[PDB]
């Protein structure tokens, strides 16, 4: 009724959902040149900006996931993106996919912090200077927080899309149901959702963002 | 029904939750005025500090909300 | 298998075998637990 | 209160300090004569 | 409105000019003076100062340390004892006298010295980060 | 020259003298070293004023003498309250330094 | 009817949430008076944020009253 | 009646969200002060500000009323 | 009877709302303090502005308590 | 009986407005820690502000817990 | 019965008025860490301080709780 | 059924818990934002406790959504 | 039974009162960064009060668990 635009899409019968998730890439080429067009050029440069803004906290062991994390804050981007689109079908609405990039990704950080490290990491549940009568309780804070981190991760993007693309549909059907109705209003109601379109921009390109940077702090935790 | 009726109540409540996010998005760019205010030279810097503060506040007010139509429609 | 592997398996490879171990770990736990979730419905 | 106050300093302390570190690390040709330009040579009687 | 007037024991940089910003590392922390900034006076630390002129270019020199005062009638008046542009200096002497002075503080143990040391780090940190 | 006129019919009233003043055209080490030296001193005066000779032309000199206020009179001054992030730490070294700059300037006049 | 009942309830609940908005705006123009107060020469700049600021906080408040009415009518 | 009482207990509830608008108007007021007591000069204007923050403070505070009143008597 | 309950739930809940008023003589009493450490030379004239603040956020919560006896006595 | 029972809810309710003179006296005395920290030689005199600041946050929470004895046992 | 079930709810409600004093306390040692950072050779002095504000914060949350209690047993 | 039914109302109450979350993160963003306008040399170092104070605020919220679905679910 | 949904009802009100705790942890480490971004020469000394001051707020929000348990299991 009103969640038809989750349902996962399918098409003649065939899960055309795996398209939708396939296409994004499709929109950076790239190439070999060294002069290139206009699009290879932009795009190269907000890669550039990406990998200079994100990576340069880390330390020569923390870079080498450099290629994974500017790939995820590429791909969320372009999805969140390709969302916006009228009848669109946006993956990231989804609790699964969400919940695959999560859980791997914290999970091998946390993995290779305790691999290594295991001291330290083990030391890390507890703050420097903390007095003696209240440690218990502050290592099982700190335990039900990381080991839940990737729910956060995971939630906070999924439902923030949801409720982006729902709200979006329901002042669509309000300026509908106002159309036969004072044209003022109509009008009213209809820039109330331009201005929320771009804010529904502007929140994509912000939790990719931030989906991207939360991961990377983690990493950075962790090495 | 008693359920049906108990699904208004709890929605409700469960949206009350949602003052919390905007107090803490009502402090954080009170506090980017504050802060550009004081060494506008950062200002551009700042700003990204200001969203990323933003996109978490938003983020505990979502998982209300979520409770909210995961008890409306799940439920 | 022509072409595949070559340029496919050819460049990832020292992620693959280097810096995504602890990721394909996780890869398998979130496996293990979207079959335990998938069992229990 | 900053630590050196607690300490029992004093601004002229900090300021000289903090000159003679910026004179230092001037590059030599410019070493010397800033110098100079710096030196003290009254004495307390 | 912004009357400036920067100047060094031995050398005037601005006197009376217009500007549109400056940017001072004061002790308390750094902070950017625009015309009508509230009255004040304090004392700074050894930072980066960065002038914005109206037509938009950038000076920036590097004071010591020294005084920052603006008041009522949008007059700034900021004197520094060391006004060296950035040029003038080098990372290897100050990442070599910051080795040094790290070494001394370890080495030491009494107060005054210590404190001593632990200004003279903090110069060269600041000098450091500020250069590049 | 003024601590050997002054020093005998004023030998109690007296704290501090400095050489070497003359040979050498003077600079803010100087004048940082002699607001030290005052500091230094165990002797918080309340109020002060130096005393020099402002030049006007190669032929004409003013014998000039300028105030030296302490933290408390600049602090405890209602036209004061105007002045933004004030405290007396702050005074304190703004006092200190502001010591200095007018020795120097005494110093080169 | 119970359901009718429950929608009024649900309805005041979902409202409560406005309180966020009203803080939220209240330290945004706030934060404005003293950055203002501080750095006058940026008042224009400083406005801009403000409504900005303003315009995210009443942003939250609206998904409360959004609930409300799509409780009232809409349901 | 079940409809009257719930009425009832939605206004209660409608009203509940003025406290918003109550800490919000504090916290103008009270950035008004610090504003002030820093730049007393621009006080004029500073106030200006103040009863703009306050006029929309107010401004979230009315609409919980309105509820209020609009389940009332309105309905 | 079921009114007589609602009439008490409602009173309960519109008298929730005076948390707002608490929160705000709070917050104006403490930008006083702030405000008088700074500048003391103006605690007179200060001191108008914090009572004119007070007067105002009490004020809400007076409409808080006026729904909860017109609630509990005029309905 | 459901009278009673409502006594108690609505108790429990206006209980829950004691939370506002909560944060006020914290409010309160973290300002009155501030500005003795800054202008120590004020202590006394700051001091004073700070009890009557406490003097009326504590005042509305007073109402609040009114409110419940009021209704439990007066009613 | 229906009385122990109000006792219950009324007990959870009075209890969520706590949420006061934690901000209360939040606020208070913020305060104070603020203010050691700025004046730490009265240290000290501004500990006392600390405490006290502390103590009168809990206070109010020890309010709640009673009622909490003095619902739970003795009612 | 009245357990369903009271499943729910206290879902949504222990949902009400995260606005507490919500303000918190908003001051200690707000917090990093002045912070780093004061000394952005430390901005780095200070990034690093905003986000473990954040890794704190979320903790109680989480709380808060545990007894939620602990509640849902679980019971 | 009504026992037992009471029991979930006051058990999701009692854990409300974590918001409390959410917002104080929020305001000491916020409150921790500024300090630090004054005065960082004392960050070891600061920390420690931070911790403390952890320690105090996280202690209100324990109480409500408490209860919260403290019902579901013991009542």
């Amino acid at each position: 009724n009103l969640f038809a635009s989750f349902i996962a899409p399918t098409i003649l019968g065939l899960p055309a959902a795996v398209l939708i998730i396939l296409f994004p890439p499709l929109l950076i080429p790239t190439s070999k040149y060294l002069i290139n067009n206009r699009l290879i050029t932009t795009q190269q440069w907000l890669i550039k900006l990406t990998s200079k803004q994100m990576m340069t906290m880390h330390n020569t062991k923390g870079r080498t996931w450099s290629l994974m994390l500017v790939s995820l804050i590429i791909f969320i981007a372009t999805t969140n993106l390709l969302g916006l689109l009228p009848h669109s079908f946006t993956p990231t609405t989804q609790l699964s996919m969400n919940l695959a990039m999560a859980i791997p990704l914290w999970a091998g950080t946390v993995i290779m912090g305790f691999r290594s490290k295991i001291k330290n990491a083990l030391a890390h549940f507890l703050p420097q200077g903390t007095p003696t009568p209240l440690i218990p309780m502050l290592v099982i804070i700190e335990t039900i927080s990381l080991l839940i981190q990737p729910m956060a991760l995971a939630v906070r993007l999924t439902a923030n899309i949801t409720a982006g693309h729902l709200l979006m549909h329901l002042i669509g059907s309000a300026t509908l149901a106002m159309s036969t109705i004072n044209l003022p209003s109509t009008l009213i109601i209809f820039t109330i959702l331009i201005l929320l379109t771009i804010l529904e921009i502007a929140v994509a390109l912000i939790q990719a963002y931030v989906f991207t940077l939360l991961v990377s702090l983690y990493l950075h935790d962790n090495t | 029904d008693i359920d049906t009726a108990a699904k208004f109540i709890g929605a409700g409540a469960a949206t009350v939750g949602v003052a919390g996010s905007g107090a803490g998005i009502g402090t954080v760019f009170g506090s980017l005025i504050i802060g550009y205010a004081r060494n506008p030279s950062l200002k551009q810097q700042l700003f990204s500090y200001a969203i990323l503060g933003f996109a978490l506040s938003e983020a505990m007010g979502l998982f209300c909300l979520m409770v909210a139509f995961l008890i409306l429609f799940a439920m | 298998l022509q072409s595949i592997i070559k340029n496919i398996w050819i460049p990832m490879k020292p992620y693959y075998t280097k810096v995504y171990q602890e990721i394909w770990i996780g890869m398998g736990l979130m496996g293990f637990i979207v079959y335990k979730i998938r069992a229990a419905d | 209160v900053a630590y050196w106050r607690q300490a029992g300093l004093s601004y002229i302390r900090y300021s000289q300090i903090c000159a003679k570190a910026v004179r230092d690390a001037l590059k030599t040709e410019f070493k010397a004569n800033a110098e100079k330009t710096s030196g003290s040579n009254v004495k307390i009687v | 409105q912004m009357s400036f007037t920067f100047a060094s024991p031995t050398q005037v940089f601005f006197n009376g000019a217009n500007v549109r910003q400056v940017d001072v590392p004061t002790l308390t922390g750094a902070f950017g003076i625009l015309a009508a900034h509230v009255p004040t006076l304090q004392v700074l630390r050894p930072g980066l100062v960065v002038v914005h002129a109206e037509d938009g270019t950038t000076s920036k020199y590097f004071v010591s340390s020294g005084s920052i005062a603006v008041n009522a009638d949008s007059s700034v008046q900021l004197l520094a004892e060391e006004a060296v542009t950035l040029d003038m200096l080098d990372l290897g002497a100050a990442k070599a006298n910051l080795e040094k002075a790290q070494a001394e503080l370890v080495g030491t143990a009494d107060e005054a010295t210590r404190a001593e040391i632990q200004i003279r780090i903090e110069a060269n940190e600041a000098l450091v980060k500020a250069l590049e | 020259k003024i601590r050997g006129i002054l020093y005998r019919t004023h030998s109690d009233q007296f704290l501090v003298a400095f050489k070497e003043v003359g040979r050498k055209p003077p600079t803010f080490g100087d004048a940082s070293v002699i607001a030290l030296e005052l500091l230094n001193s165990g002797y918080e005066f309340d109020e002060g004023s130096i005393i020099f000779n402002k030049f006007r032309s190669v032929i004409s000199y003013k014998t000039e003498e300028k105030p030296i206020f302490s933290l408390n009179t600049v602090a405890s001054a209602d036209s004061m309250s105007i002045y933004d992030d004030i405290d007396a730490d702050v005074l304190q070294n703004y006092q200190e330094y502001n010591l200095a700059n007018i020795i120097y300037y005494s110093l080169k006049e």
